[PDB]
């Protein structure tokens, strides 16, 4: 149910001190030593939610990587209280 | 855009006051009454318009079937939820309404019952043309109406839950169920009205000659 | 709209960092100065856009002055409130911005005292020009920065409280205010950067050829 497109031989080469202002944005092609990294974390996917006063567990909704995604309304109870993310249901995606 | 009203007359039966069953609710019909009351004219809301709570942007067009009704589409991006909204009256498109009440005629009434009542409601152009104190024939639809008088009457009152198959829950804590009572009374909406007579079988002079033959 | 950068070069005088007094705050100057630290190339905000919250609406090209500021005005008449606004850095608007360390020369200390450092900041075409290790004179202004370490030093801090005298109050019932401290420190915003030689007084062969006479 998901499918990454992999671009492969971008013309324009940037070294890591001359990005800029410009470059915010964009597609650039870096080379560079890899220095550090990070273990593998589970980034949220298909967020699914559960409501307090009902406990109907609501519909996934797609989780963008900019910024965290919230709800409001429940669809059955019709209530704008309190609901939590159950990371039983919720899909999961790779992270470094 | 125009509002258009088709009206039907000179149906082949016109059935009494108590002939009227629930097999035609929703059916064309021709009833016949004396008229007792008329209200004034008064307007129903049509084609409503909504503000979203959280969008400040308006939509249009909202058709209205009977009771009151608010869209759920929200078809503006901007927020995500569907229940909220705002009516402008001032912008909103209605239409003429009068709610007549009709009695049976006193030739029709049975050998001990008392005469009973119909609020026959008309609009568009047919408003007005019923009065106080005269035999009216009426055609329309049979329509249905919610009632909450049927509260103390004996007998099962139908009732409306929601169906909660396949929804999936979850017992984490921290039960409320929306039901309804569906009970009804049947009424008209009369798109035609003519005046028949109020014997068994305008003060100018030239207006009353160029009506006969 | 690009942005313009105005450099001044050349000045007839060139000041020490220890020479540096709070008369010439927001004055053009020369300073000069080692490099001992450099930053990396930062974007920052110069002209952001900021959404109305009850809105919805987006609104842009407001000036950023130093520290990060909101607009009160909100031109759309939707709502009636000023404070509440969200920051969208997809469609702001950036600046190159650098923050380079620089180190009193050595020959400028005087007889006992260790070199003080400052943080000079560059921006636009001029960042990068600075090197960590030479001599290099920088020509801008001198600006003043908010510093929080300035809490326990010795002498009364000044602080700005707000006025409140033609505001009328009631004692009704169910008294805070806001004050904030006034604490700062001098730093200097450049616009032109020269690079001195680091003694006392590139690979290719052409491009060394060409620049001699
Ligand atoms: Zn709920
Ligand atoms: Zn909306
Ligand atoms: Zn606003």
């Amino acid at each position: 149910s998901e499918i990454h497109v992999r671009i492969s031989d971008f013309p324009t080469i940037y070294s890591l001190r001359e990005l800029r202002e410009s470059n915010l944005s964009s597609l650039v092609r870096v080379t560079g030593v890899v220095t550090r990294r990070t273990g593998v974390f589970p980034q949220l996917k298909y967020v699914k939610f559960n409501c307090l006063k009902c406990g109907s567990i609501l519909g996934p909704f797609f989780q963008d990587s900019n910024e965290e995604i919230r709800i409001s309304f429940c669809t059955n109870c019709k209530s704008k209280g309190p609901f939590r993310v159950n990371g039983e249901k919720t899909v999961y995606r790779n992270y470094q | 855009e125009r509002v258009f009203q088709i009206s039907f007359f000179n149906l082949p039966t016109v059935h009494r006051i108590r002939d009227i069953r629930s097999e035609k609710i929703g059916s064309l019909l021709s009833i016949s009454g004396t008229v007792t009351r008329t209200s004034e004219v008064r307007p129903e809301l049509y084609k409503a318009s909504f503000t979203c709570d959280m969008c400040r942007a308006i939509v249009d067009n909202v058709e209205q079937s009977f009771k009151y009704t608010e869209p759920t589409f929200c078809p503006n991006p901007s927020c995500e939820n569907r229940a909220f909204w705002t009516l402008n009256v001032t912008r909103s498109r209605f239409l003429d309404w009068q709610k007549v009440r009709i009695q049976e005629n006193a030739n029709e009434i049975p050998t001990g019952s008392m005469p009973r009542t119909l609020d026959v409601i008309l609009r568009g152009d047919s408003v007005e043309r019923a009065k106080p104190g005269d035999r009216c024939k009426f055609t329309g639809v049979e329509i249905v109406v919610p009632d909450v008088t049927q509260l103390g009457l004996p007998g099962v009152k139908p009732s409306s839950t929601l169906d909660t198959r396949g929804i999936s829950k979850t017992t984490e804590g921290l039960r409320s169920l929306g039901v309804r009572d569906l009970t009804y009374k049947i009424s008209f909406l009369a798109c035609h009205v003519i005046s028949i007579g109020s014997n068994i079988g305008e003060r100018d002079q030239e207006v009353f000659l160029n009506s006969l033959s």
